[PDB]
């Protein structure tokens, strides 16, 4: 019997190198009973005409095997997909040694398909291990819109996240195209300072451009990448003291070629001792249905572990790729790559060569760069936000308190009113008051500089679907953090389980309740009245949408009904409600105790009814990871034990 | 589940006896529906008190169910399941002119037919796009055809169909985009042959 093993290569000496290598496998093992030979095809540019020459040639042929490498020129990286297509027609193996791209990874449309070396997306996997390296965290991903930079993306968030750690935040970019800097912009000033990048040698070219002229070449910075981004004009367009990834065998096709022999070998010898051997399709006319086989040989060459390798044991993973790789590290230094480490199958021993980072340091630097200069975001709310229009001098009028010390006043900046009838231009006008105070004491407390300005929407924010029900979302002040916009929630807040399900709090610098308002018997008997206990419909009642009341009503599912009536009236802000209770519009308006009261403290006309059912706490909401959180509590604990809040309480809230 | 050929059954069918779940959904291939099909056959998993589930893949032709389909097995396709062949490629012809008339409507041309083989363009010729484009959104007889950015058909209208109590593969509801109508309100869980049992 004799057995085709076929080969595509171009180079009319690897022909020859492949046939010794036949003739090698068959001293290695014997032909005597299962004859060898083998067959080499050219592949050519055009696509139709290659896939043509192997149906015509290599299926004319009862070829049980075919393997492939890349052509010289970097044109039709994608030249092995119409032979893939060939052999998974009738589902006949195919190999693949040159090939880094993933595309070819996926065994949805690629059945048989297996590659020696692991894609540039399996390079991930090295990363992590630089992570452990230098146990850091403060990860940034910055990578291409193509469908590798995608599955890269997916390899190495699935590697950070067994780890339970999370990547702080993931950049997505069009390849080819510029003015990538903006893009950098909203990367820049994120308090990370180590650097992961994916991307082609062209687009790495312009975003070392774009680093090297936005000064990210500086200290702190740090990033890697794969050969790619590091070889031709990329090289050319590389900072010094970069470092890089590095291949064991990138270039040698031969070696590839004599591992693939080999293991080729040893799976057909497998295969040989098993009956009902069914021979590969001849000609792909008169031949539509599947080889039986073929699957079968899959099989066995997923559990081929191939141990007479010149790289060494060659053994598949489940997907078919070469597990414990063999990398390297370099280091830029001076335009040229030199050694800094050498990766083994799942770790990194480094030699000499000590890492020049690019801030001109021989020293590991964090890659971490904390920040005084902290963002605030606010919502308008008088009895603890003070909300006025700045004159002509860029501030507004200040003036001092009845014990004579002058108001602090801020400048946050305001979409003129936001609203459609607004023209969203946000000017800067002065924002003073309760909170203000707080945040101005806790910042000179902690020394941290800030910036202040209110929600651009004017809207608390709830977990509501992406428009046509597409995945759930924060909107306001938890959108603007989740998203990264803001540091800290500073505004009377009500706690709740889903906030901190994705925020967290502090320690509450407030106690209060929910309570209703009314204008001046017909006394509404707090919350347990028939009329609103069975919801009625000569009789308005109803809140601020996106806000914590609107989930307090949703999960108390026997008030849905009253919930089904938020539906009809619901306001966005208070003052207009307030208004219409003035105005009798509304006939009553539940909102949370503290404004409340102060509301009807100061004006009078207006009337308070129902104890404050719902206890909660103002406290000051922020991120989970940053780690002001317990500093925070402990100073709003003591400012509590020093009554700072009674004092601002009687500033502000009482003696109305 | 491995389901090829020569599978050893004792792996299997010792899990199919860990499985305890009155409810399933399963993912195979049609041949491989036909050989889980006997092997819980064999297990007794068939039996009326269970209900499993499967995609599209695992079906053949919906005139040709194989005895070893299970009775009562429910899935949900297009609306054209029970369209003729000839009425499917006039669908199609239909889209396709009605593409190329929003080209025309748009721009007055005819939109430009593609090479031969022993050539490829590189760019992608922006009238190519444009016609994908207008293609993007197509509506027939009522049955809107907008396709999804990933290259196949998104938010389609579909008919619900469950094999009945003499081997016979009739729609049972209709799954219209938002909304889901369906008869038997009940499921008749026939005796492992006919006669459905009342629930205690
Ligand atoms: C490319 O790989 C081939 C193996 O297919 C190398 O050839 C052998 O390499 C080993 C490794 O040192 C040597 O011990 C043998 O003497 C080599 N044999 C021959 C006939 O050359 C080859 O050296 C590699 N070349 C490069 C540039 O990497
Ligand atoms: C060459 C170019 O397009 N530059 C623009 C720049 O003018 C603009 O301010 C910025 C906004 O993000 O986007 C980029
Ligand atoms: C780079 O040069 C200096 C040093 O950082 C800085 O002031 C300047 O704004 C930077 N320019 C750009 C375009 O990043
Ligand atoms: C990977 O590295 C090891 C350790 O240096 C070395 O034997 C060889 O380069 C590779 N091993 C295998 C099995 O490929
Ligand atoms: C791979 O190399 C690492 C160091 O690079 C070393 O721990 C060992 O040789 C290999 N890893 C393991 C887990 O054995
Ligand atoms: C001033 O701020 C810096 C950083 O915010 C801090 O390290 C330092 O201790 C502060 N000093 C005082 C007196 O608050
Ligand atoms: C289809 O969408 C295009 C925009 O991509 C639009 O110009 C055209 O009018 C739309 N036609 C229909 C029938 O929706």
């Amino acid at each position: 019997k004799i057995v085709n093993i076929g080969a595509v290569l171009s180079t009319r000496k690897h022909e020859q190198m492949f046939r010794e290598a036949v003739n090698q496998a068959n001293k290695r093992h014997g032909s005597w009973k299962i004859q060898l030979n083998a067959t080499s095809v050219t592949h050519k540019p055009n696509a139709i005409q290659m896939a043509l020459s192997v149906c015509e040639d290599l299926i004319s042929s009862q070829v049980y095997a075919i393997l492939v490498s890349h052509p010289p020129t970097p044109n039709d990286h994608f030249t092995p997909t119409p032979v893939s297509y060939t052999a998974g027609f009738y589902r006949i193996p195919v190999l693949g040694l040159t090939t880094r791209m993933s595309i070819y990874s996926d065994k949805s449309i690629h059945l048989s398909f297996l590659r020696t070396v692991p894609p540039y997306s399996h390079q991930s996997s090295v990363w992590f291990e630089m992570m452990r390296v230098y146990n850091w965290n403060h990860i940034i991903l910055l990578v291409s819109d193509d469908h590798e930079g995608r599955a890269a993306q997916k390899r190495l968030e699935t590697l950070l996240e067994e780890r339970e750690s999370k990547a702080e935040k993931v950049l997505q970019f069009d390849p080819g195209t510029k003015n990538v800097t903006a893009l950098l912009m909203e990367a820049r000033e994120l308090e990370a300072r180590v650097i992961i990048l994916s991307a082609s040698e062209d687009d790495a070219a312009t975003v070392y451009r774009a680093a090297a002229m936005l000064n990210m070449t500086g200290s702190g910075y740090v990033w890697l990448v794969g050969e790619r981004e590091i070889s031709g004009n990329a090289l050319r367009y590389a900072p010094d003291g970069i470092i890089g990834l590095q291949l064991i065998n990138g270039k040698n096709e031969s070696a590839h070629i004599s591992d693939a022999v080999g293991v080729v070998a040893q799976a057909v010898h497998e295969l040989l001792e098993k009956e009902n051997i069914t021979d590969p399709p001849r000609g792909c006319v008169g031949n539509t249905n599947i080889w039986k086989t073929g699957p079968l040989f899959k099989r066995v060459l997923m559990s081929s572990k191939y141990a007479d390798g010149v790289t060494g044991r060659v053994e598949f993973n489940e997907d078919g790729d070469r597990k414990f790789a063999n990398y390297s590290i370099m280091n830029l230094q001076n335009r040229k790559l030199v050694q800094v480490g050498i990766y083994n199958g799942t770790h990194v021993i480094p030699n000499d060569r000590k890492i020049i980072w690019p801030g001109g340091e021989t020293e590991k630097p964090r890659g971490y760069q904390m920040s005084t200069r902290l963002k605030i975001v606010t919502i308008h709310q008088e009895p603890f936000v003070y909300v006025k229009p700045t004159m002509s001098d860029g501030t507004c009028k200040e003036e001092f308190t009845v014990n004579g010390d002058p108001v602090k006043k801020v400048i946050c900046t305001g979409p003129n009113d936001t609203s459609p009838g607004s023209p969203r231009h946000t000017v800067p006008q002065c924002c003073y008051g309760f909170c203000i105070d707080l945040l101005i004491k806790l910042a000179r407390t902690m020394n941290f500089t800030y910036e202040v300005h209110l929600v651009a929407d004017g809207k608390f924010g709830t977990q509501e679907r992406v428009n046509n029900s597409n995945k759930k979302e924060w909107n306001g002040m938890m959108g603007e953090l989740l998203s990264g916009q803001a540091d800290m929630i500073v505004a009377p807040l009500t706690i709740n389980n889903e906030r901190a399900q994705y925020i967290e709090f502090s320690k509450p610098f407030k106690y209060q309740g929910l309570t209703i308002l009314v204008k001046k018997e017909e006394r509404i008997t707090g919350i347990n009245d028939p009329r609103l206990r069975n919801p009625s419909d000569k009789f308005i009642y109803a809140t601020v949408k996106q806000s914590s009341v609107d989930i307090y009503f949703r999960r108390q599912v026997e008030l849905s009904t009253m919930y089904r009536h938020m539906e009809k009236h619901n306001y966005e802000s208070a003052a207009e409600a307030i208004q219409a209770v003035r105005d009798n519009k509304l006939h009553a308006f539940i909102w949370d105790s503290a404004v409340l009261e102060f509301e009807a403290s100061q004006k009078c006309d207006l009337v308070t009814t129902g104890e404050l059912f719902f206890r909660s706490g103002f406290g000051i909401g922020m991120r989970k990871d940053s780690p002001w959180k317990q500093n925070v509590s402990l100073s709003i604990l003591k400012s509590h034990e020093n009554g700072f809040m009674e004092d601002l309480d009687k500033t502000w809230v009482r003696y109305q | 589940l491995e389901l090829g050929p020569g599978g050893p059954r004792a792996r299997t069918q010792r899990l199919l006896r860990q499985v305890d779940a009155p409810v399933l959904v399963a993912y195979c291939s049609r041949e491989e529906a036909e050989v889980l099909f006997a092997e819980a056959a064999q297990a007794g998993l068939v039996g009326p008190g269970h209900v499993w589930l499967v995609p599209n893949l695992a079906l053949g032709s919906t005139d040709a169910p194989p005895a070893a389909f299970p009775v009562g097995l429910i899935s949900v396709v297009t609306e054209s399941w029970r369209l003729s062949l000839r009425q499917k490629v006039r669908d199609g012809v239909a889209i396709l002119a009605l593409g190329a008339h929003s080209y025309r409507r748009q721009y007055g041309t005819l939109p430009a037919p593609a090479g031969d083989c022993r050539s490829h363009p590189g760019p992608v010729s922006p009238a190519r796009e444009a016609f994908y484009r207008h293609l993007l959104n197509v509506t027939w007889e009522g049955r809107d055809f907008s396709f999804s950015p990933g290259g196949y058909l998104v938010r389609p209208t579909m008919v619900v169909i469950a094999l009945n109590r003499h081997r016979l593969w009739e729609m049972v509801g209709r799954w219209d985009h938002g909304v889901l109508y369906m008869k038997y309100p009940v499921w008749p869980r026939y005796s492992t042959s006919l006669q459905p049992v009342v629930d205690s």
